[PDB]
RNA sequence: CGUGAGGGAAAGGUGAAAAGAACCCCGGGAGGGGAGUGAAAUAGAGCCUGAAACCGUGGGCUUACAAGCAGUCACGGCCCCGCAGGGGUUGUGGCGUGCCUAUUGAAGCAUGAGCCGGCGACUCACGGUCGUGGGCGAGCUUAAGCCGUUGAGGCGGAGGC
RNA sequence: GUGGAGCCUGGGAGUGAGGGCGCGAGCGAUAACGUCCGCGUCCGAGCGCGGGAACAACCGAGACCGCCAGCUAAGGCCCCC
RNA sequence: GGAUGACCCCAGGCGGUAGGGGAGCGUUCCCGAUGCCGAUGAAGGCCGACCCGCGAGGGCGGCUGGAGGUAAGGGAAGUGC
């Protein structure tokens, strides 16, 4: 190893075009059948405590 | 007394930067970069001005040449013909003729085979 | 006021080369060919001075702007007192005046006027003449003037 | 009906109703000049050789102007040569009035 | 009408929050609140506080209706960096830029 | 007076039989037709030449010893990947290339010059699938 | 900062007046929205002016068969200002080896430069030598001083040429 | 022979690492993008313009500016062109 | 030609590094200034496709800015990155 180093400043264009895959993807959500609140599927709904379709969790 | 740079430099810099609007990235952002493109832009505009005069003529001559081989003879012959005829309509206008007024050109072609 | 220590080694730092920070190349530094107290005085040939006074008054007289006076009516120091007199003499302050007299009292009266520049006669000089539109002198000043140019 | 006329070293096809820009002619605005003709077109097709003896084209001089400023600048590398010149081309604006023969 | 709320000098780095803000731009206040809730990013907490504040402002100052609020526009700006020393190997000091964001959220009302 | 410049037009489809024609002494012409330098309203930046259907490409005639002496050539990008194929063998397998490679190297380089190449249709014919376009027969 | 001798910074500005923003609303706070003060609040204290590099948002044009010192020429399309014209952009075609320095020779794979802003280098004194604008001319000139002035000049011939 | 000829007197310089090409020699090996002289040239300073694929010095030609006008030089006139 | 920088005509020169020369531009400051411009808006900033100048630049207009600015003609430099 002989300390490799950027030859040229990365241009703004070339920079941002690195970040064309950086964009976030929103949390996927479904309505919970009981309380109707939005939550991640396959979780327990923390709003009402229900999962399929019973009380699991005292909230 | 002291004459600090003050206002002068910024102004000479904007002058150039305004002259550089349009250019890619730093060439339109960095004064220095601006100046270097403008120098090049400079000579190109001069060099290509002179060149534009000979870009159109080559085009005219192409365009004419085609119209000439429609009536069964070549640009080089035809031009010889004109000179012998004594017709000195520049080839800017020769061109135009050949594409706007087929007939007249066709007239010109005949005077040209004629004088030959 | 800074030291003279070599801020960092002549070599191998990867920084540029410098001595002390008083180097004019530093923002801390001294100025290169900056003003030093000098003396703008020089000796103009007496004759030239002599001719200018001469020529300065000449020009002005050549314009009927020169006016000599015998004395100064009732001016006894007071500024309004001078006004009076100047009015009676064609001096309304539409024109600006170099008023030359050895008379202390007359100068005191004319002094605080904006359109008057006052002067004892040994003080006459081309500039104060050229500045002013109208020259106004004593006979007694007019003499010393001619004596200056003899 | 058009003609091919010569002025300022260049040629142009003109027609009645044309405003045309030419090299500045020595001629007052409101005055009215006659351009030599090397060819007449449409219906009557007459090939000036090089000019057509009788013909002319009458144009009115609308006036004179100086064209848009051309920045002519030369730069030479490695030599500190840089020249900046401003150039406006003078012109004469013509209203073609009629064609003769 | 528009209601806007800004959070200024939030001690997070702009390029990091902007990722979260970027999700909710143009979405219904309802959608937005939801998205931010289960968005796994420190920025969410902050963007939330700004959304929520702007939500009140709308309803509370500018006479707008919660069931009509969307995020008309939003944006994160850079505020003054907190310059901090990071000591490194062989005597060298590094300078870390703990960065700072001005988070803006602007609510509009959905006509239909 | 500014020079003409045409608005867009209908491109003329043209038919040519190779057969017995000297390769490239033919190609030369196809090129011109492609650019449209035969049309008096020709423009350099525009692509208004004819669409050129050549038929019977397999029967192109060639001078000299080039049947077995001209070598067509392709490089992959691998070591030793230089492929050398003699004319003969080119006719033997992809005959419609021979005239294809010749016309192309006679077209300008650049975006447009590749556009014009697309307007070249070559079939070791006769019969070309372009009855739809009704190509006017051309001699030489 | 250095054991010490010693080295040695950065850092000025709301407004005429604090009238320094009660009270309410989101918020743990910070911050912000209203209200209020103010001639002005993108003068709100992180405060006059608020350039540029730099980062965002929104809008127009554009871009996924294309080969590049990034421009220029031409034509064309779309947007804009207007009503033979302009402005923005750029599809295609032509043309085209950065700037500086150093060199016989540099696009050069030779030096310097990340970018922007600010600081940065032919001076001054006394002599000298041409030129030059003037003054006087077989002459020309004073120096230090003295008097006067308080931005007034005069005298001083020692002396020098 | 009136030319950015010349001569005279003075102010100011820079330059005193050249280089290639043709020709004449020495050196070298009837080698070197070699070296050292002479006459000439061009680059240097014309890396401005045409030709020579590209390319300081080979051919052509000494660019004040503009033109969508014309004649040409070398070089070319099958297509790229 | 006129009568001395007033313009017109005609002809010719006008590649250029070191370098010589000549004419200008802009910055600070002085005289001009007890003046003139200035809140009906200074300096400074951001625009402009407009005007003048070969050019450096200078106007004019719009926005910002809110207290300075400084002419014709001259003078002096910490004078242009």
């Amino acid at each position: 190893a002989k300390h490799p180093v950027p030859k040229k400043k990365t241009s703004k264009a070339r920079r941002d075009a690195r970040r064309s895959h950086h964009a976030l993807t929103p949390p996927t959500l479904v309505p919970c059948p009981e309380c109707k609140a939005m939550k991640p599927p396959h979780t327990v709904c923390p709003e009402c405590g229900y999962y399929a379709g019973r009380k699991v969790l005292e909230v | 007394p002291r004459a600090k740079t003050g206002v002068v430099r910024r102004r000479k810099h904007k002058k150039i930067l305004k002259l550089a609007k349009g250019y890619w990235g730093l060439r339109s952002k960095s004064f220095r970069k601006a100046r270097e493109t403008l120098f090049a832009a400079g000579n190109y505009a001069y060099a290509h001005r002179k060149r534009r005069k000979r870009d159109f003529r080559r085009l005219w001559i192409v365009r004419i040449n085609a119209a000439c081989r429609q009536h069964g003879l070549n640009y080089s012959t035809f031009i010889h013909g004109l000179k012998k005829a004594g017709i000195e309509v520049d080839r800017k206008n020769l061109a135009d003729l050949a594409v706007r007024e087929p007939q007249v050109f066709a007239e010109l072609v005949e005077r040209a085979k004629a004088a030959q | 006021a800074y030291s003279g220590r070599k801020i960092w080694p002549q070599k191998h730092t990867g920084r540029a080369r410098h001595g002390d920070i008083g180097a004019p190349i530093f923002v801390g530094g001294g100025v290169v060919f900056g003003p030093k107290p000098r003396d703008y005085s020089y000796t103009l040939p007496k004759k030239v001075r002599k001719k200018g006074l001469a020529m300065a008054v000449a020009d002005r007289a050549r314009e009927g702007k020169l006016l000599l006076v015998e004395a100064f009516a009732g001016v006894n120091g007071k500024t309004k007192e001078f006004l009076a007199w100047a009015k009676e003499a064609g001096l309304d302050g539409s024109e600006s005046v170099l008023l030359v007299t050895g008379n202390e009292l007359v100068r005191r009266a004319a002094r605080n006027l904006p359109w008057v520049v006052t002067l004892a006669p040994e003080g006459l000089n081309v500039y104060d003449i050229v500045r002013t539109e109208r020259l106004v002198m004593d006979l007694d000043a007019w003499e010393v003037f001619q004596n200056r140019i003899g | 009906m058009f003609a091919i006329v010569k002025t300022g070293g260049k040629q142009y096809r003109v027609e009645p109703g044309l405003k045309l820009r030419v090299e500045k002619l020595d001629a007052e605005p409101g005055a009215t000049v006659e351009l030599p003709v090397l060819l007449l077109g449409g219906e009557k097709t007459v090939v000036g050789t090089p000019v057509v003896e009788g013909a002319s084209v009458v144009a009115e001089v609308l006036g004179h102007g100086r064209g848009k400023k051309i920045l002519v600048s030369k730069f030479k590398a490695k030599v500190q040569y840089r020249r900046k010149k401003g150039h406006r081309q003078p012109y004469t604006e013509l209203l073609i009035k009629e064609i003769r023969g | 009408m528009e209601a806007k709320a800004i959070a200024r000098y939030v001690r997070i780095s702009p390029r990091k929050v902007r990722l979260v803000v970027d999700l909710i731009r143009g979405k219904s206040l309802e959608e937005a609140r939801n998205i931010l809730r289960y968005t796994n990013k420190r920025g969410a907490y902050f963007v939330a506080k700004v959304l929520e504040s702007a939500a009140a402002n709308a309803v509370n100052n500018h006479d707008m209706l919660e069931d009509r609020l969307y995020v008309k526009a939003a944006y994160v700006d850079e505020g003054p960096a907190l310059k901090r020393v990071l000591p490194r190997a062989r005597g060298r000091a590094d300078i870390i830029k703990k960065r700072t964001s001005h988070i803006t959220v602007i609510l509009g009302e959905k006509h239909g | 007076m500014k020079t003409y410049v045409p608005k867009q037009v209908e491109p003329r489809w043209v038919l040519i039989d190779a057969e017995g024609k000297t390769l490239g002494r033919l190609a030369t012409k196809i090129a011109t037709l492609l650019r449209g330098k035969h049309r008096p309203d020709w423009t350099p930046n525009v692509a208004m030449g004819d669409f050129v259907v050549v038929v019977n490409a397999d029967k192109i005639r060639v001078t000299g010893k080039k049947l077995e002496q001209k070598i067509y050539t392709r490089y992959s990008g691998y070591p030793g990947g230089l492929k050398k194929i003699p004319l003969e063998k080119m006719l033997a397998t992809h005959p419609e290339r021979v005239l294809e490679h010749a016309v192309k190297g006679m077209l300008p380089k650049g975006p447009l010059g590749r556009r014009l190449f697309k307007r070249l249709k070559v079939y070791a014919g006769p019969d070309h699938p372009h009855q739809a376009q009704r190509p006017e027969k051309l001699e030489v």
